[PDB]
């Protein structure tokens, strides 16, 4: 048994987020037994729903907040910052649901709960649709704010699927604070043949603390600075550079501009 | 003139 | 006061008021310059000449094009273009009436800032707009919907223009052209011995271009009946008077536009650049376009073109999607028909940058459509 | 039920990323027994190197070229490990063969400048068929990483009389593109199409059938590698910057907003 569940586990923690319910489909197609395959994609979904950073919409919340480690309760449970409200979240299934009321003290927690309320509008105007949520937590002695920013884009119609990963850390320390994040972008095509688009970039910065507003307004900045540098070279240096590279690897005319001759190309043993 | 039209 | 719609083409510059159905000015977007001394001092000789001036005192100018490619080289040369087509080709004040041009999609954003300088400061139109060239082109046959194939002496533009706007993601700008085009009958005319090189000489070329050159249905077919028998072979002599004899040569040259290759273009052939631009579309209006595949601009002339465009593109799609091929007479100038129409409207009228707009807020009027 | 199997068995050999084929197609066997020869067979993967050490060449290995438990190098012409029987061609079509290998030495000299290719004919009551084999690694002294990796396979009816032959061609190429440069982060990039073309042609006394099989393959690798490019600035333009992209999206709005109403005016004017 053990090395079934082991390459199941493989298989759902890799899963492209447009088609993992569906490669769980065909796993629990493929193999006789759903218990072995459902008891091990509980463990999977976890950590893996955690990484795809999505969001989950609460039925009296009015609306969505995004799924991590950050959020991770432990006994299947995940905090909201925003509401102050913990949920437990289905993994196999959509909703989640049974909300538990949450209090702290939240002096730190409420520096930036602004920050994060000026952050939704700017993540509205970074996409057509997009999710975020802002976390709170001690590390080590250590003050943070942890704010995340989310998309999915899937539609079977056009067998093209499209998805996006933010992380960013802001650690408070006056007068001089540091930073540290990390983006990624993932993109499937799969009308009759097969491509894909994979990537990351991480960043590291440093900050000054003034007020409340400037801080909110100085993230956002770098965000829009990062995101739309990110973008601009992903599109306009890969629609250049990236046939000068593949050109590198295999020409699409030769070295001769022309289409080569067999008569030639039999008989003529060219110089060195 | 060499060429058929022009030198 | 009516509106002077100007198509600011690579080759001809195209030229009217509004609402009329031919465009009132026709020429050769040239300026030339003395090749030679001007000794007979009585002539009243001019520092350069234009249109079909230039073209008539042919075998003494160097020919300059102002738009190569599709990019102005250099702007002054433009701008006497722009000060003869109304003064000279039209007999009009710039002043005195609203004024429409023709743009390329994807000309980079400094380009109109400096049309829209020289039209309101060189030239003092009372309004001005600036419009992409392939609306125009399927506005004027009609249609609401289609893919536009638009080639004239620079640029081949693919557009897929859908409830009447274009989709910027699909427009596939390929550099071969009418002019590229010209170049390569210089060379398959050589091999029969014929020899052309001043940019005078080009001019000559261009003429056997337009008459003597048609696109074959099928290459080697045609090609095999050609090396058989003479019977394919015609004639056109030049200003000297001796006749060239040509055969093989006539499909040959145009043939160039399905093979980019016989250039050494590394971009895809005409058909292909089609198609290429419809499949980036939205999929659901694959087939709105197919239906409406529609060809402008002077490249687009050749006898034999059309049909190979069909049976040539129904390879590249999948079959049964009914592809149709929308090339009647008159489209040499459905381009500058299209702003014709479009400056007829009522609504347009009202929507030109006014005189008065840019002479309150300059060339900045154009940042908010820019980004 | 194992129809199906290996229906799913499949799809996930489509989902799964192109990189880690070897490494997902041994897990999938392990899996699934019994279904390994089925998935061997249809499972498409990449290329395998081998040296003949009695001629010090390079050559790639195949299933058609392999015959049972050993590989035909087409250099010298024996197996490794050597048999006692062999499927060979005829003498005349090894001919054939070592002038395919070097009219396809220098045609993928001329278009790659460097990795390896293999050229093998397999004899048929009807005709020949045959295989076309090459692989590209990219520059391992650059950030820059990648593989290129071409099948052809051929088949070749020659006719009764005429002297015609019909050519029936398939074809798939394998990519990946790793990308780490500009500062704007990294990216991998997969690919894999497939394609058929069908075309006769007449015999003739100065190009040899090799010339007609070429013709066809040259002008596959354009259209495949045409398709390729485009396929790639295709998706990764129009997401990505559908992704991340809203205020020029929102300006390009007023723009048809304006031109609707502009295009609803021209159905009246159209009329007058
Ligand atoms: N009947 C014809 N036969 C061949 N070529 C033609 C014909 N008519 C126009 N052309 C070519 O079209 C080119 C210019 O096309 P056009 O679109 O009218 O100019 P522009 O693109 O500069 O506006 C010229 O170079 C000319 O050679
Ligand atoms: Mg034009």
């Amino acid at each position: 048994d053990e090395e079934k569940v082991r390459i199941a586990a493989k298989f759902i923690t890799h899963a492209p987020p447009g088609e993992f319910n569906e490669v769980f489909n065909d796993v629990r197609l493929l193999l006789n037994n759903d218990n072995l395959l459902r008891e091990g994609a509980a463990h999977a979904f976890a950590q893996y729903n955690m990484d795809q950073f999505t969001p989950v919409k609460i039925e009296g919340y009015d609306d969505q907040v995004l799924i991590t480690e950050h959020g991770d309760l432990g006994n299947s449970r995940f905090l909201d910052p925003r509401n102050q409200i913990s949920f437990k979240f289905d993994h196999l299934r959509k909703e989640a649901s049974d909300p538990q009321p949450e209090d702290v003290d939240g002096g730190l927690k409420s520096w930036r709960e602004s920050c994060d309320s000026a952050l939704r509008a700017y993540v509205k105007d970074h996409y057509s649709n997009g999710f975020c949520t802002v976390y709170a937590k001690t590390i080590d002695g250590q003050q943070t704010i942890i704010a995340c920013i989310e998309s999915h884009q899937f539609q079977p119609k056009n067998f093209w699927n499209g998805r996006w990963r933010s992380e960013w850390k802001f650690t408070i320390t006056p007068p001089s604070a540091q930073v540290v994040g990390v983006l990624k972008i993932q993109v499937h095509y799969y009308e009759d043949g097969n491509v894909q688009l994979v990537s990351h970039k991480d960043v590291q910065d440093s900050v000054t603390v003034s007020n409340e507003v400037q801080t909110t307004k100085e993230f956002i900045k770098i965000i829009e600075s990062a995101e739309n540098e990110y973008q601009t070279a992903i599109s306009e240096n890969y629609q250049t550079m990236s046939d000068t590279t593949f050109k590198a690897l295999r020409r699409q005319l030769p070295v001769t501009r022309t289409k080569i001759d067999w008569n030639k190309i039999l008989s003529y043993k060219i110089g060195k | 003139p060499a060429w058929x039209a022009x030198c | 006061i009516a509106a002077l719609v100007v198509d600011n083409g690579s080759g001809m510059c195209k030229a009217g008021f509004a609402g009329d159905d031919a465009p009132r000015a026709v020429f050769p977007s040239i300026v030339g310059r003395p090749r030679h001394q001007g000794v007979m001092v009585g002539m009243g000789q001019k520092d350069s000449y234009v249109g079909d001036e230039a073209q008539s005192k042919r075998g003494i100018l160097t020919l300059k094009y102002p738009i190569e490619h599709g990019i102005v080289t250099n702007w002054d040369d433009m701008e006497k273009i722009w000060h003869h087509t109304f003064y000279n080709e039209l007999r009009v004040a710039p002043e005195e009436h609203p004024v429409l041009l023709t743009e390329a999609p994807l000309n980079p954003k400094a380009n109109r800032e400096k049309m829209t300088q020289i039209m309101f400061e060189t030239f003092n139109t009372p309004a001005m707009y600036v419009a992409i060239q392939a609306v125009l082109s399927l506005y004027a046959s009609g249609r609401t919907t289609g893919i536009v194939m638009d080639s004239g002496d620079g640029v081949t533009h693919t557009v897929p223009i859908y409830e009447g706007y274009a989709l910027p993601h699909a427009i596939l700008r390929l550099d071969l052209a009418g002019r590229d085009l010209t170049d390569y009958l210089m060379k398959i005319l050589t091999e029969r011995g014929y020899s052309f090189t001043t940019t005078a000489e080009r001019e000559i070329v261009r003429d056997i271009k337009e008459k003597l050159c048609y696109v074959a249905l099928d290459f080697e077919q045609e090609m095999a009946t050609a090396a058989s028998s003479s019977s394919l072979e015609k004639s056109y002599e030049l200003p000297d008077g001796q006749v060239i004899t040509i055969g093989n040569e006539r499909f040959r040259c145009p043939e160039a536009l399905f093979q980019p290759s016989f250039l050494g273009m590394e971009s895809c052939g005409i058909h292909e650049t089609t198609f290429n631009s419809i499949m980036k579309c939205d999929v659901d209006i694959r087939k709105d376009l197919y239906a409406n595949t529609v060809l402008s601009g002077g490249t687009t002339m050749y006898p034999g073109i059309a049909d190979r465009m069909q049976k040539e593109i129904t390879a590249l799609a999948p079959s049964t999607m009914k592809i149709k091929i929308i090339a009647p007479p008159e489209r040499k100038y459905s381009v500058w028909i299209g702003g014709s129409i479009l400056a007829s409207l009522s609504t347009f009228q009202q929507m030109w940058i006014s005189k008065q707009e840019y002479d309150e807020s300059g060339p900045s009027i154009v940042h908010r459509k820019c980004f | 039920m194992s129809d199906q199997q290996l229906d799913c068995a499949l799809d996930l050999m489509r989902r799964l990323p192109p990189q880690q084929i070897e490494k997902n197609l041994s897990d999938l066997i392990d899996l699934v027994p019994s279904l390994c020869e089925d998935l061997l067979s249809s499972v498409d993967q990449p290329l395998k190197i081998a040296r003949d050490k009695v001629v010090g060449k390079d050559y790639l290995l195949c299933d058609y070229n392999r015959d049972g438990d050993s590989y035909r190098s087409p250099w010298s012409n024996k197996y490794d490990p050597p048999l006692e029987d062999g499927a060979m061609p005829s003498a005349r079509l090894r001919k054939l063969e070592v002038e395919a290998n070097n009219a396809f030495d220098q045609y993928r000299d001329l278009y790659f400048e460097g990795g390896v290719s293999s050229v093998y004919l397999w004899d048929l009551d009807h005709g020949f068929a045959g295989v076309i084999l090459i692989k590209k690694a990219g520059d391992g002294s650059k950030k820059i990483k990648g593989c290129w990796d071409s099948i052809h396979v051929v088949e070749v009816q020659e006719k009764s009389s005429g002297r015609t032959a019909h050519y029936k061609l398939t074809s798939t190429v394998m990519l990946w593109l790793q990308t780490n440069k500009s500062g704007s982060g990294t990216m991998n990039l997969g690919g894999s199409l497939t394609r058929q073309m069908e075309k006769d042609e007449t015999v003739s006394d100065c190009s040899p059938h090799i010339a007609n099989i070429g013709r066809l393959v040259e002008d596959m690798e354009n259209k495949i590698r045409s398709t390729l490019n485009e396929i790639y600035f295709g998706k990764t333009k129009d997401i990505v910057n559908g992704l991340r992209s809203v205020q020029t999206f929102a300006d390009k709005s007023k723009q048809e907003a304006l031109k609707n109403d502009l295009v609803e005016a021209l159905k009246r004017k159209q009329q007058c």
